[PDB]
């Protein structure tokens, strides 16, 4: 389920989500 | 399951154990090498972990215990047990390096690993031999390699300690294990244990700020070490921790040396004097009850003064201090738990206030004096890191938006930058590389849009700063300027301290409705 290698693929300052 | 039983047996065999001592190791190594062959021509990195835990670690531990018989001298002791050690160590080293050589001989790792990695390991050089970056097997191979580099590192550290006469160690004594650990961190930066072992090296040279920083990195990486917080705590939170007691001795040595202003002293003050400040926020009781407890205000004033007056030759340590501090806020939350009381909210708020005090000091006295500096990446990199951290946590964003000093500082910086949409780039910068898989910035600095990088060639090299398109230091500085103006404008958009863009001046000014 969890890949330990660095993955570049996956908020910018809004208080409200 | 059945595999676990086998390695437990290796351990028990060796516990019972001149020559037959080497013989036993050789037999066990022979079986393990065979498991690893069957695994590599998900078991691989697991086989190596059981190898360290059940075979190697218990051996190395025994040499430690015994070495500590010497120091509490035993001359005849030193060379004798150093003699039997040198009978065993080349085999241990071979078990791990064999596996590396095996791995690199069968498979091409260039889709996952920086190309120059083979070179760095002195490993010499089919279409299907190239591992695709998404297979389970490809992950297993890289993890196996990372383990080999990790346990070579630990073994090297252990050897150096035994090969040493005193507990005095100069800086470069651990250069060799640090190189292996550096490579291990590079290929899989998510693994906290690599940072932990690096920090352990720095405890020997009494670089306790470097140690604390590495301990923090080890606790907050995407796959953290369980020993991360215990070691951090042993250093900063446990009145009886061996590391803590040593820290206090270092603070003693520095106290009597504050009059000297050689660079080496300025640097050590910046490495050390932030420690009691962080310590007192996370572990308040520990730092109210020691001989340095009444010097807390002194630590901060001298730290801040050194930063203002001596940043030029010491900026690299100031950079480290920033990341340690950011990380330490999350150390605080893991160690002290979710805030609930009015008192626990205020304690947590007090730490955040100190952190932003550090930020504004950095901005006002350092970055503002160096925002044009194209030679040193650290100045604008520190600003990127602040913003990337702030955008990553709602509570931190809210505090920052309501901080008048911090908003004022970013306005001043942004206005200087403007006087000099989302930016892109072709590769990672120094600060990106350093913080890969760092939890507080969400594992990657997301101010740039690195969206397209994944569709570009030589991606592993790109993500370690290597590419055909390398920009001048100036261009890289220009790129940081753009991303900072962009992030700062997004941040300022909803600040609560009255700052707004004057659309005639095209600069940020302070406003009110009356």
């Amino acid at each position: 389920i969890v890949n330990p290698l660095f993955q570049l693929g996956l908020n910018e300052f809004d208080s409200q989500t | 399951t059945d595999l676990q039983e086998t390695f437990s047996g290796f351990q028990k065999q060796l516990q019972s154990v001149d020559s037959l001592m080497k013989g036993a190791i050789q037999m066990i190594h022979s079986k393990i090498m065979q498991m690893l062959l069957q695994s590599l021509i998900s078991d691989a990195h697991r086989i190596l972990d059981l190898t360290w835990k059940h075979v190697h670690y218990p051996i190395f531990k025994y040499f430690q215990n015994w070495r500590n018989r010497n120091v509490a001298p035993n001359y005849a002791g030193h060379r004798q047990l150093n003699s039997i050690l040198q009978k065993i160590f080349p085999q241990i080293h071979k078990l791990y390096y064999s596996t590396l050589e095996l791995i690199f001989a069968n498979y091409n790792l260039t889709a996952l690993i920086p190309s120059d990695t083979r070179s760095k390991l002195n490993i010499s050089t089919d279409a299907s031999n190239v591992l695709k970056p998404e297979d389970s097997f490809s992950i297993d191979c890289v993890m196996a390699s990372q383990r080999c580099l990790l346990y070579i590192g630990c073994s090297q550290r252990y050897k150096i300690i035994m090969e040493h006469l005193s507990d005095r160690y100069q800086q470069a004594d651990f250069q060799k294990p640090l190189r292996y650990l550096d490579i291990a961190s590079t290929i899989v930066p998510s693994v906290g244990e690599t940072f932990l072992q690096r920090g352990i090296c720095y405890t020997h040279t009494k670089n306790f700020g470097n140690a604390a920083y590495q301990f923090v990195r080890s606790s907050l990486s995407r796959l953290p070490s369980d020993a991360g917080i215990p070691n951090f705590t042993n250093l900063l939170g446990d009145p009886n921790g061996s590391l803590f007691k040593k820290l206090l001795n270092s603070l003693d040595d520095l106290k009597v040396q504050e009059t000297i202003k050689k660079r080496i002293i300025n640097m050590e003050i910046m490495e050390f004097y932030i420690l009691p400040l962080i310590g007192s926020h996370i572990f308040p009781q520990t730092w109210k009850n020691n001989r340095h407890s009444d010097r807390l205000k002194h630590f901060q004033t001298l730290l801040f003064d050194k930063i203002e007056i001596r940043y030029i030759k010491n900026i690299s340590m100031i950079f480290q201090d920033l990341i340690l501090l950011i990380g330490s806020f999350h150390m605080y939350q893991m160690i002290n738990g979710v805030s609930s009381n009015i008192r626990s909210i205020q304690s947590e708020t007090k730490f955040l206030e100190f952190i932003f005090k550090f930020f504004t000091h950095l901005i006002d006295k350092v970055i503002m004096k160096e925002f044009k500096n194209c030679e040193m990446f650290q100045y604008l990199a520190m600003a990127r890191i602040m913003m990337c951290w702030i955008k990553s946590h709602k509570n931190v964003l809210k505090f920052a938006h309501r901080s008048t000093s911090f908003c004022q500082s970013m306005v001043n910086l942004t206005n200087e930058l403007l006087s000099s949409h989302r930016p892109t780039r072709d590769y990672f910068y120094e600060e990106d590389i350093m913080l890969k898989e760092f939890g507080p910035t969400k594992f990657t600095l997301s101010d740039f849009n690195d969206e397209k990088l994944l569709s570009m060639d030589n991606l592993p090299d790109r993500l370690v700063g290597k590419s055909k398109n390398k920009l001048t230091a100036k261009e890289e500085h220009s790129s940081r300027v753009q991303v900072l103006v962009y992030s700062n404008k997004k941040f300022l958009e909803k600040n609560c301290c009255g700052f707004k863009l004057d659309t005639e001046k095209k600069r940020y000014v302070h406003t009110a409705v009356k």
